[PDB]
């Protein structure tokens, strides 16, 4: 039960033919039955910083005043 | 290998005093406490008194009161229980509790202990 | 279907109640536990219960390595009086005292066991001597099977027997048997003897111990160290370390509450107090 | 060979690993296991079974019979404790010993509802009404009636049904409590004191005994492996 | 002929796009002939202790005076 | 080109869904051209001991006179 | 066994590997998660919150709560700058212990466009026009409004909204600009110039302090993860 | 290369493994085999050919060809043994040296049924009847005919058919019987008594011998493989 | 997720029914998330050198008059 | 990109049901680039060794008078 | 490496007596017998006597019954046999069988043995 995921190619090899192009992936298969043991994915989401810029009750408008 | 070994003596005549001793190695993370209890000849292990890490801050057992005196000597790594007025009821065997502690009743390294008696 | 990692059962809300039914009230004389939950008792909410018994489970309990014997040898110089050490161990858990502990929990085991092989050196002599890597064989002599009786002779040969040449340094030594018993089930404990008394016959005849199967078990593993003597002594100890995979266990048995003594339940004196002082009412 | 590269780690071994390795007897004929009466799958089972609890462990009834036996008599209702007990299963001398506290000090935490029950044992002429309460902790713990009819409680009538059970609803800060003595894990007092009275008629004897069992509860679990205390080997 | 199997998550990363999320899986192949030799499954069940709780003949309902 | 092979369970771990129940495989792959190099099978037929029992011309009948 | 060779590396331990190992506690009940409230995912998050710069660090007003107010007055119009500050928001010791600076001081490369803000903190009757500049780097910092005003800026009027805001628009040789110090990777020049002047009618208090904060923007970001220097253990 | 962890039991050498290995000859031209006849697929099926006993081995007849001969006689019936045997195939000195003791002697548990067969060397015109007997363990072995005749036995008539048969039925407390000597795994006793006597008209031989043999039975198996002590080597 | 490509053979072995003939190949799998982990593939691509060799603006054409 | 090939056993195992019978094959997978790199085949072809037996231009009929 | 070494040789006149000794070395675990065993000149190998792990309990052959006497120091980890009145049928050679036992018949250590001869 492989998984198999794509790689953010970086510096690219004058190939498109094996590298560069089509493609980078990497396979990784687990070895223990402990989710612990496994190795870190870095297949991380991001999100919105508003829960900390914007903590206010009602919604920020950018373009008009602030306290209206 | 956090070694703590007492020594001090028992066999004062009713009154007396004695000087308890504990010498300390190994890694004692100094803050939170360190301590002394007491098992007596047939009763519940009791908390005789604990002092501060390096702080002179200490209590006493409302048993024991004023009549023990525990100290410290972080530079030669060992606490002291000076005890005046001996009694009867201060028979009993007494141990270095050092360690952790964070209040006066939670460790992790006691010592080998060595009895007291005030005969009388 | 209930598998190990399963959620347990959910906490159900319950309110005030006013009824004929009795939760509450039970006897004990019947030898069944009053099996409640807090709902039966006091007013609770629904809970989503999370927590699981996964580690508790029989197999994930004994999923530890445990030493159960230590066993020396040595290899001494050429010119010495004294024989090269080589060790015979009875294979038996009963030797050290945790792993022992844990196997009485029940009456009866099966498990494929696994042992491991800690081997570990040094010199003893002050010199500056010298003992190139040493090598150290484990052979598992099975009952009946001939026992060394030097560290030189036939029996090293082991046509037949299955052994173990560790090269020092290297990861430690690794061996499977199986559930190797003659029974259906290992047995922790074993009231009866191995003879019967008969009155046609004397006292000495019909005579054996009580608790023992055979006196031979499971056999003996003989360590030797392979290479030849060295003019600097050089001692060794094999640790073995043995994790029972594939267990199954049966009728539960009160955990031993004094410290062992011999191979057998009996308790020596001195250590028959457990239980400290502690006042009734007192928290 | 294929191209590798050893990685942190290798050579060294776990007592708790779970690897494949080479067998020593190859082809070897197991018997097969036959159906021998109750098996059991987990410890937890074994913690839900009744444990009878060595209560009174004064110095002249320790290790001894006594030990189990807590006295009632049929003294004038007072308001002060029969017996006192603090939940800490693992750690308290009384319950320590019991099957549950012996499982429990195979591991670092406990979880779960735990069950109380207790037995009279007195002639049949004997009756009474008792008051088993447990208070949760980060107060104090109670010395009089009056304080601990204030938590969780049952108030037990001694008659034709024996035995008497009061539930200890899982009741903690943490999701697991530290099965050593421990403020922030504290569990908080098991407390029974005499509801009215022990009245017995003429001829009858005037003090008898109760007897106290303990065990673990179905939601009840247990983590993270240990070593015991319980047991030691001197050289 | 591996054995795939899944575990049970506990911390879970950031992840649900390889790791976190979609059911993580292990991969097991024995190495050698002997049931002995494999490695420790931990697949195991777990079941009633009523067999040792109510070790009784005639059935236990709770609701109801035990000694009828 | 693997071969995968049966195991015969022997002491059986408390699972049916991963181990003890649903049948123990194990895989197989030689590395070697050579027939010498490969892992002994194991798998090996057993046969009449008659051969060396009943070295006999006329057949042996249990049930009646051996000589007739 | 299967045929290998172990290649260049094997052994070795890396700091920043990722590699599967074995498990001390295998089959360990973890507790489940909650949902405590504010989850952060990236360190960025925190690099676009606004934080307050201590800008003026005198040997009497440095590591005080003083440094952060930057004071005003009612002195008539100059063209002398009210503060400066350079673009090198990890290195220049008035930026380099804001969050930004901070966790930019984890990392080798910023990049990003940056934004200032200011907050006016005297009597609502104190009016003034200020303007708040940043010069791109390869000349002469500014030294008067002349200067500053031939470069980005933003001229602000106090008025009821309080709070005024400039974008630093990121213009820069590099994609990256170094973490520290360094002429190749110049920032540039902040400045802040009176733009009229400070005005207060009678019974008002002539001179105030206005509050200066500083957060990266959506664009911005960071790379190469590196050891930080404020911090140390001296033995 | 491939990121891998060496684990427990690497670089050991075990003499029981199976593991796969380079070829010092690679491509090297085996010469076919041939039928040649009988062949063998397992130790068993020697152990089902019957093997002559030497039950006899007294001082003065044990390594010598008068070990397989147990002669019998004219001589008045009475109830005490010809023979006696104890059945431990392996251990026993009678046994231990028949092809199936010999197979025995390379195993640690040996189980199933065993079959002896005894052949009458007398002149046609001897008759008789003898008591051939296996008497489970756990009592006193038999003396008498009285008390061997109260187990497992066939009453032979000397005739005809010069061979007789008898069965030892497998009836042991466990599975597999350990291979040497042991109370706990006895095997029971094989006894052999004159049920009438031997008859012999005049000018015949008043004495002839008989013959023992001993053989495994189709249900009978050998496990956990050993080292033998019927051979070594000194020095 | 393995990556199968082609080997330009030079010394043929006396083999076409294993090796020299029938097209001989090789596989890869990347072990890591990261790009710059990953082994030099070799399969790149050549060009055109007129960018160095005709730096011209009007096209060069060798059967003719270079300047005209 | 496996390379599963036949083995010519050679001394035959007591098996059918594993080794012995079921034709022996062996994998082979390529681990680099070059063709250098690669594992000697051994499954290389014979020849008429008449280049060299008969060098002649008319045709060697053994039957026949060799000057005719 | 369980060495049993016998002593106490065997060339007494009829009548006499000897003191038939045994080293014990290795791992014996204590709990089990320790005893001796005799083969003779021509018969089978008998049972002379067996004795407890360090208990004094023992028990005789019927033949040797009071003439033989088998004891322990376990302190030397020794076992004796100390032999009075010998005789004729006692001419043999005699084995220190200490190991495992349980009862006076399973064993896993023998010895190299030692002759006796009473002669007359
Ligand atoms: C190379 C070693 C091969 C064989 C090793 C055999 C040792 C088996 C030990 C099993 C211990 C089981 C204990 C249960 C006791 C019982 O059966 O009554």
């Amino acid at each position: 039960g492989a998984q198999v995921s794509s790689q953010k190619v970086g510096a690219h090899e004058n190939s498109n033919r094996a590298y560069g192009g089509s493609t980078i992936n990497y396979t990784t298969i687990n070895y223990y039955r402990d989710s612990a043991s496994n190795a870190a994915s870095k297949q991380d989401f991001s999100q919105d910083p508003s829960k900390f810029t914007e903590p206010i009750k009602d919604v920020l408008i950018k373009t008009a005043p602030m306290l209206n | 290998q956090v070694q703590l070994q007492e020594s001090g003596g028992g066999s004062a005549q009713t009154g007396g005093s004695l000087r308890l001793s504990c010498a300390a190695s190994g890694f004692t993370f100094s803050h939170g406490y360190m301590a002394w209890f007491r098992q007596a000849p047939e009763k519940e292990r009791e908390w005789v008194a604990c002092v501060r890490t390096s702080g002179v801050s200490a209590y006493y057992a409302d048993s024991v009161l004023g009549r023990f005196t525990i100290s410290q000597d972080n530079a030669k790594s060992t606490l002291y229980l000076q005890m005046n007025n001996l009694k009867p009821e201060d028979t009993a065997m007494y141990y270095c509790a050092a360690t952790s502690i964070s209040c006066s009743s939670g460790y992790m390294f006691w010592g080998q202990g060595t009895q007291v008696t005030v005969s009388s | 279907a209930a598998t190990s990692r399963d959620a347990l059962p959910n906490t159900e809300a319950s309110g005030p109640t006013h009824s004929k039914e009795i939760p509450a009230l039970t006897a004990v004389e019947t030898g069944a536990t009053n099996p409640l939950v807090p709902s039966d008792t006091v007013q609770t909410r629904h809970v989503v219960q999370h927590r699981s018994r996964s580690e508790s489970s029989i197999e994930s309990f004994f999923a530890r390595g445990a030493c159960v014997t230590i066993m020396t040898v040595d290899n001494p110089a050429s010119t010495t009086n004294k024989d090269k050490l080589f060790a015979v161990w009875k294979i038996t858990y009963k030797d050290t005292v945790q792993l022992r502990r844990k196997l009485e929990f029940f009456t009866y085991s099966r498990f494929d066991m696994e042992l491991t092989f800690v081997v570990t050196a040094n010199f003893t002599e002050t010199n500056n001597g010298h003992a190139l890597n040493q090598v150290y064989q484990i052979m598992y002599v099975p009952p009946g099977a001939p026992v060394p009786e030097k560290w030189d002779d036939y029996t090293w040969q082991t046509s037949s027997n299955p052994s173990i040449f560790y090269t020092y340094g290297t990861a430690p030594a690794r061996i499977s048997v199986p559930y190797v018993g003659i029974s259906n089930a290992y047995s922790h404990f074993y009231d009866g003897f191995s003879k019967v008394p008969l009155k046609d016959q004397s006292a000495a005849l019909g005579d054996s111990l009580y608790g023992a199967a055979s006196l031979n078990d499971f056999g003996i593993l003989a360590v030797r160290v392979v290479n030849d003597h060295n003019p600097t002594k050089v001692t060794s100890k094999i640790r073995v370390y043995l994790k029972p995979k594939h267990i199954r266990v049966w009728c539960p048995r009160p955990p031993r509450a004094v410290a062992y003594y011999g191979p057998g339940v009996d308790y020596k004196d001195g250590t028959l107090t457990p239980l400290s002082t502690k006042d009734l009412t007192t928290y | 060979g294929l191209p590798v590269m050893n990685t942190p780690g290798s050579n060294q071994y776990l007592t708790a690993d779970n690897f494949q390795s080479p067998c020593a007897l190859p082809e070897f004929d197991v018997t097969p296991p036959i159906d021998i009466p109750g098996e059991v799958k987990n410890m937890m089972e074994l913690a839900e079974i009744d444990t009878m609890i060595p209560f009174d462990l004064s110095a002249t009834k320790k290790n001894t019979m006594e030990m189990y036996r807590v006295r009632l008599s049929d003294k004038p209702h007072t308001d002060d404790p029969i017996l006192c007990l603090s939940l800490s299963p693992a750690s308290d001398p009384r319950l320590s010993h019991t099957m549950l506290g012996e499982i429990l000090n195979y591991y670092t935490h406990w979880a779960g509802s735990l069950k109380f029950t207790f037995l009279f044992c007195g002639s049949m002429m004997a009756t009474g009404k008792l008051l088993v309460s447990y208070a949760p902790p980060g107060a104090d713990p109670p010395k009089k009636r009056k304080e601990a009819m204030l938590g969780t409680h049952v108030i037990w009538d001694i008659g034709l049904q024996s035995s008497c059970t009061m539930v200890v609803p899982w009741i903690s800060n943490t999701t697991y409590r530290q099965t050593i003595d421990d403020s922030f894990t504290e569990g908080g007092y098991i407390s029974v004191f005499y509801q009215t009275r022990i009245v017995v008629p003429l001829s009858t004897p005037r003090e008898m005994d109760i007897l106290g069992f303990v065990s673990a509860c179905n939601d009840f679990s247990v983590r993270l492996l240990r070593d015991t205390t319980h047991i030691e080997q001197k050289a």
